[PDB]
């Protein structure tokens, strides 16, 4: 299933993702073409952030629904 | 990715920190052996790169000073095949206020998509036009983020019929006036005491609509937004 996660700045990134999938991986699939450490990076979603243990079906997400990216430079 | 780079340098060196010089030699050094340990990611920087990184840094509050040293309310910045974009290495040009109340009202209009217009317009003036840091700490916790902003007619005596206050518009357009007027319209809230609200302009809007209200406010608003930008003069 393919969904979409949109930088600040408006640049789309297309993933591929499992319902088991963690929320890690899903940062680990986005570094593969970006190359930033998980520390930084944040996953925001229906206003609320991403918590990294859950699995991407906790959070109901479907195909093409764009998980929105942030950084976060100062934690990590 | 060269900013990301800078801060994890930087956070591993506490208070001992490093010298600027020394920072450049080991950001250099790592960008040589490349952050791929990827394609995707990873051209060559330049000293000029490493000081246009820091000064973005710096404007951001992150580093503090002949030394150099790690740091823990401020101000922000705008922010706003491929071997073709890559070997063209250089990047300050100048701006117009209509290109810049533009690109502000673009900003806020996707910063507000992201999370109404107008209590995002409150906010971010709330933190002075900051970071997105604001929204990451409303998804860690609304309260008090929102508590940053706040978020006979008794004033006029004269009797008439009918943030917890709905009095009547004479005394709030009388308010608003003298607070416009005055050019202390920055953070505006309402007069009864124990009563700190993030006024909606629109909602102000409603409270007076002169033609040259409309000028006061806009002119207000773009000094506010120039005034908060780390990389604006
Ligand atoms: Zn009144
Ligand atoms: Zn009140």
């Amino acid at each position: 299933m393919l969904i979409k996660v949109k930088t600040l700045t408006g640049k789309e990134i297309e993933i591929d993702i499992e319902p088991t999938d963690k929320v890690e991986r899903i940062k680990e699939r986005v570094e593969e073409k970006e190359g930033i450490p998980p520390q930084q990076q944040r996953l925001i979603y229906s206003g609320k952030q991403m918590n990294d243990e859950k699995t991407a079906a906790d959070y109901k997400i479907l195909g093409g629904s764009v998980l929105h990216l942030v950084l976060a430079l100062r934690g990590g | 990715l060269l900013s990301c780079l800078l801060v994890r340098i930087l956070k591993a060196h506490g208070e001992k920190g490093l010298h600027i010089d020394q920072l450049v030699c080991l950001v250099l050094e790592a960008w040589q052996k490349g952050p791929n340990p990827g394609h995707t990611v990873a051209v060559a920087c330049t000293s000029t790169d490493v000081l246009s990184c820091i000064l973005h840094l710096l404007g951001q509050g992150y580093v503090k000073r002949q030394i150099l040293m790690y740091a823990a309310m401020g101000p922000c910045r705008g922010q706003a095949e491929a071997v073709a974009t890559l070997a063209s290495l250089q990047l300050g040009r100048t701006m117009s206020p209509q290109e810049v109340e533009g690109l502000m009202k673009q900003t806020v209009r996707q910063v507000q998509e992201t999370l109404e217009p107008d209590v995002a317009q409150h906010l971010l003036a709330h933190s002075h036009w900051g970071a997105e840091q604001l929204l990451q700490s409303y998804s860690e916790d609304p309260e008090p983020l929102l508590l940053a902003a706040g978020l006979h007619c008794p004033v006029c005596v004269s009797p008439l019929g009918c943030c917890m206050h709905y009095c009547c518009k004479s005394c709030w357009n009388e308010y608003l006036t003298t607070r416009i007027e005055q050019n202390l319209v920055l953070n505006c809230t309402c007069p009864i005491a124990d009563c700190p609200a993030q006024p909606t302009g629109a909602f102000i809007r409603a409270i007076v609509s002169s033609p040259e209200v409309i000028s006061k406010y806009e002119k207000a608003l773009l000094r506010g937004y120039v005034e908060s930008c780390s990389n604006l003069t």
